[PDB]
């Protein structure tokens, strides 16, 4: 395969991906092998296109939060003045 | 600038207190006032009419007990001042009040009006230099010295579960139930009239409470354990009288997990507890599996934590090792944790001067709440 | 401050679980920076022509 997508209106977008596979089957005639080969590639492409959609789904939850989380340890807010002072209990355990 | 503060571990049933840096609360006395039923025309007997402690427990007969505090919400605030004045007794303090820092206790899920009126007392009737109170579960954690934990208190009629991650609670995953041993003894009184017995007097009911605390435990399979016959090893009253038992020794404490059987749209400590746990992080539950903080003295039961382990197996996760911390000074844990906090130079940042109250007061309460 | 009886009482006050109050008392003393200022500007103070 070969993928090369690019967007550049205020943000870089360089989408590059592929998939390379190989199978084998005995030759029958022209029609059988035609629909056979094209059907295999066809489903593999549609399949991987769906996989890419799910990859986008894996981005939102894993990738982002795998790098940039969305919520705190309490998962709700951040009191900056509480960071400025109080020493929350950094000597208990 | 301050003096030695005093941690006042307010148990819902028995209040406790003691100076900073100590290991045992200096005072341990309950929360109720008695006033005599009978009066006299005779000249030469006692006086007072307001007693708390050995005086009250001494002559329980006429002193009609009345608990002023209900779920923290006390209604005899004036009498609480008198109670704290009793904390300033000759046998109790002989110290001053408007010249020393202090420490009391505070449970969550409460109206602010309580704290407001509290500040009014300690900073209107008193002139306490600096004073700040916070959440009790952190004090228990101080006693543990363990970052994360699932604290579950056990008052007289008050219970609440709090998860804390390194000194950070989960406001969206903290729950509370308005009952403990209070209605358990009331329910035992129900059992008493179920088999014909009334203990309607206040002191009489507290005697029933002592009986509960003296002989009660936890069963394994309640409906299956009901199939047997309780032999009822009769205890004998201080008055010298037969005391049967019934299922009370095991059935009555499990009322906590049957609020519908008592008439309350609730589910169970462990139930709503694990639900809030489910509302927590996917990862921190792993930590809390070993971080199970037991607190409150109402927890004294045979196989208490063991039946709790059974409850854990009821609410079993997807096969992950769990561990419970069951110390022996669970009531004292909060007092000692406050003593730890009271033994810190970090209270400078953790306090509020009285001058701050003079400046704002209510605004200092709202803004500098925690 | 160097009087041994008062220092004796200070040590016992530390021993009486009030370590924070006793330590805070001596941290209140700015005698360290005071004496360093004494000897800092002392050659500028004494032997001034
Ligand atoms: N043997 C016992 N079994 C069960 N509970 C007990 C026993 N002895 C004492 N208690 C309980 O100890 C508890 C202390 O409660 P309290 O001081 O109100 O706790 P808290 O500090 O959580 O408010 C009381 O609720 C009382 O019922």
């Amino acid at each position: 395969l070969k993928i090369q997508v690019h967007y550049y209106e205020d943000g870089n977008v360089q989408l590059v991906s592929h998939k390379d596979v190989q199978d084998s089957v005995t030759v029958s005639n022209e029609a059988q092998t035609a629909k056979e080969f094209i059907k295999i590639i066809e489903h593999a492409e549609n399949e991987y296109q769906t996989a890419i959609s799910e990859n986008y789904q894996t981005m939102s939850d894993t990738t982002f939060k795998a790098l940039r989380r969305q919520l705190p340890v309490t998962r709700t807010k951040i009191d900056w003045n509480k960071i400025l002072s109080y020493k929350i209990g950094k000597e208990m355990q | 600038i301050a003096n030695q503060p005093v941690v006042i571990d307010n148990g819902s049933g028995v209040i406790k207190a003691g100076f900073a840096g100590d290991q045992i609360p200096k005072y341990c006395f309950p929360n109720y006032v008695g006033r005599p039923k009978h009066v006299r025309v005779m000249a030469g007997a006692l006086e007072g009419d307001i007693f708390i402690g050995p005086k009250a427990e001494e002559h329980r007969g006429l002193l009609s007990i009345r608990y002023p505090m209900e779920h923290g919400i006390v209604k005899d605030w004036n009498d609480m001042e008198r109670i704290w004045q009793y904390v300033y007794s000759k046998d109790q303090l002989q110290t001053f009040s408007e010249e020393h820092p202090v420490l009391l206790t505070e449970a969550p899920l409460n109206p602010r009006k309580n704290r407001e009126r509290a500040a009014e007392v300690f900073f209107e009737t008193f002139n306490v230099p600096a004073l700040f109170i916070s959440m009790q579960a952190v004090l228990s954690l101080y006693a543990t010295g363990r970052t994360t934990g699932v604290v579950l208190d056990s008052g007289d009629g008050v219970t609440h579960a709090v998860p804390i991650y390194e000194g950070f609670a989960m406001p969206h995953s903290i729950m509370r139930i308005d009952i403990a041993g209070r209605d358990v003894s009331r329910f035992l009184r129900l059992y008493l009239r179920k088999e014909g017995y009334d203990f309607h007097s206040s002191s009489e009911f507290e005697i029933v409470k002592a009986i509960k605390e003296r002989a009660c435990y936890l069963s394994i399979n309640p409906q299956k354990d009901e199939t047997l016959e309780t032999e009822k090893a009769q205890y004998y009253l201080p008055d010298g009288s037969t005391i049967e038992i019934g299922p009370s020794r095991f059935r009555a404490p499990e009322l906590l997990f049957r609020p519908d059987l008592i008439g309350e749209e609730s589910e169970g400590i462990h139930e709503v507890l694990v639900f809030a746990i489910q509302k927590s992080d996917m990862d921190l539950r792993r930590t809390l599996f070993s971080n199970i903080v037991l607190s409150g003295g109402s927890t004294l039961f045979k196989g208490f934590g063991d039946r709790l382990l059974s409850e854990v197996k009821k609410l079993a996760p997807k096969d992950v090792k769990i561990r419970i911390s069951a110390p022996q000074e669970r009531l004292y844990s909060t007092w000692i944790g406050g003593s730890i906090l009271a033994s810190l130079d970090t209270f400078k940042k953790m306090w509020v001067s009285k001058k701050e109250y003079e400046e704002d007061g209510a605004r200092s309460i709202h803004r500098k709440t925690f | 401050r160097e009087s041994p009886e008062v220092l004796l009482t200070l040590d016992i006050l530390k021993h009486g679980k009030r370590f924070h109050a006793t330590v805070s008392f001596d941290t209140d003393t700015g005698l360290k920076q005071a004496l360093e200022t004494v000897n800092d500007y002392n050659p500028l103070m004494k032997d001034f022509p």
